[PDB]
């Protein structure tokens, strides 16, 4: 059923963005202050386009949903050197988004 | 390998 799926959804979107305590990946990387940004990232991702998607009905199971929050932090690996607190703050988005993802699957797939 | 970000 679409429509609690997506209230789930949403929910862990929440929890997620919560743990982005800098306020680093709730809006996409400006190109007016990263101008090389989309040579290198093929797509980008933060938590703002992901609660456009969501309700666009582009997360329509759980593996889609899980693969854009990877991306936030894997393009953020990829673009940043490792000593930036960018990079470092993915590595602990990561780090805290797994609990997060973890349960919020398993109250998808008791649906 | 990138231009960088500016430092926060």
């Amino acid at each position: 059923q679409l429509t609690p799926f997506l209230i789930l959804l949403r929910k862990t979107l929440e929890q997620l963005q919560e743990k982005d305590t800098g306020n680093i990946f709730s809006e996409p990387v400006p190109l007016s202050e990263v101008p090389d940004y989309l040579d290198h990232i093929k797509k980008p991702m933060d938590f703002f386009t992901m609660k456009q998607n969501l309700e666009a009905y582009r997360y329509l199971n759980f593996d889609d949903f899980e693969e854009d929050f990877n991306l936030i932090v894997s393009n953020c690996l990829k673009y940043n050197a490792k000593d930036t607190i960018f990079y470092r703050a993915a590595v602990r988005l990561r780090e805290q988004g797994g609990a997060v993802l973890r349960q919020a699957r398993r109250q998808a797939e008791k649906m | 390998s990138t231009g960088g970000k500016a430092p926060r």
